[PDB]
């Protein structure tokens, strides 16, 4: 039980701080008008475009 | 000059929010819930290292948004409280022209296009250098001269 | 001028087809019959990704096809209904100029050249945003402002 809890907590920390990295890398593009996010970066960070 | 769209956010006014490009933005250092009751329900993306919350304008109001351009020639520009000198890549105004509460006011070029949003100033003699949110090609940025307090 | 062919549905006009370069183009969302029999009969090709509907002009007897240009400099253009303001990556039109069922009318530059084709619009407030189909040097693209409903 302790090992399962530790490993699940590590996985949760990994995904949460991956989300944190996503937010940090994405917010400046969502602040800049025009939002010409390259398609490769949209695929990598799994985002939607604001201009359709 | 020809555009007054800096929407207030509080009965006790401390700064203003603005519509430019396809986005509403406001400095993140000033408290309050944006008025007009249409932008209030909008969800804001916040950046503390940029000190700015921004959101997508609703379509029905985005015709009210001001024009945008990232290109900044050296020389004079206009804003609500007068003229701004862009020298050495830095904006400056006469001392006393800006006070706490005028943060978030867009700076316009000769065509009337937004190039920057004021956040504060630093007092050097008869002049004050502006800590200001501006842009370069596809990326927001901030210029903070030493000793500037937040407006 | 007068390079526009009417697309008539059974009981009314639904759209408009235009001769650009070597090809006749129509909005793929418009249901109806081409006014000219030689074009209504002509085997006709469909692409829903760009909502565009193409065929090759019988250039032996259609030498009046309009000329085109992929350049999109900032400023004013012609829409058979007034002046369109191409600003940023968008086209803006006076709200009362366009009506559903008028899709397919091209946008002209100041030289009489087709720059884009209106596929629809968005009730934008003080204006209307124009959702169009334009082209780069080699490829077509569709510009769809948010909130655009079908025309």
């Amino acid at each position: 039980s302790v090992a399962s809890f530790v490993l699940l907590s590590m996985v949760g920390v990994a995904v949460g701080m991956c989300m944190c990295a996503r937010r940090r890398c994405i917010t400046p593009y969502e602040l800049t008008p025009g939002a010409t996010v390259p398609f490769l970066l949209s695929l990598i960070c799994c985002i939607r475009t604001a201009k359709a | 000059n020809d555009c007054i769209f800096e929407v207030k956010h509080e009965g006790k006014v401390t700064g203003y929010a603005c519509l430019v490009g396809d986005k509403v933005m406001k400095p993140a250092h000033v408290k309050g819930t944006i008025d007009n009751a249409d932008l209030a329900k909008l969800a804001f993306k916040r950046s503390s290292k940029y000190d700015l919350e921004c959101a997508q304008i609703p379509v029905h109001m985005k015709s009210d948004a001001s024009k945008f351009t990232h290109e900044k020639p050296e020389g004079y520009y206009n804003w609500h409280h007068g003229a701004v000198q862009y020298s050495g890549g830095r904006f400056t105004i006469p001392t006393g022209a800006g006070k706490p509460g005028d943060s978030g006011r867009p700076i316009f070029d000769n065509k009337g296009r937004v190039v920057a949003i004021v956040l504060g100033g630093a007092n050097e003699g008869a002049r004050t250098a502006l800590s200001v949110v501006t842009w370069n090609k596809d990326i927001v940025t901030k210029i903070t001269p030493e000793g500037a307090e937040e407006w």
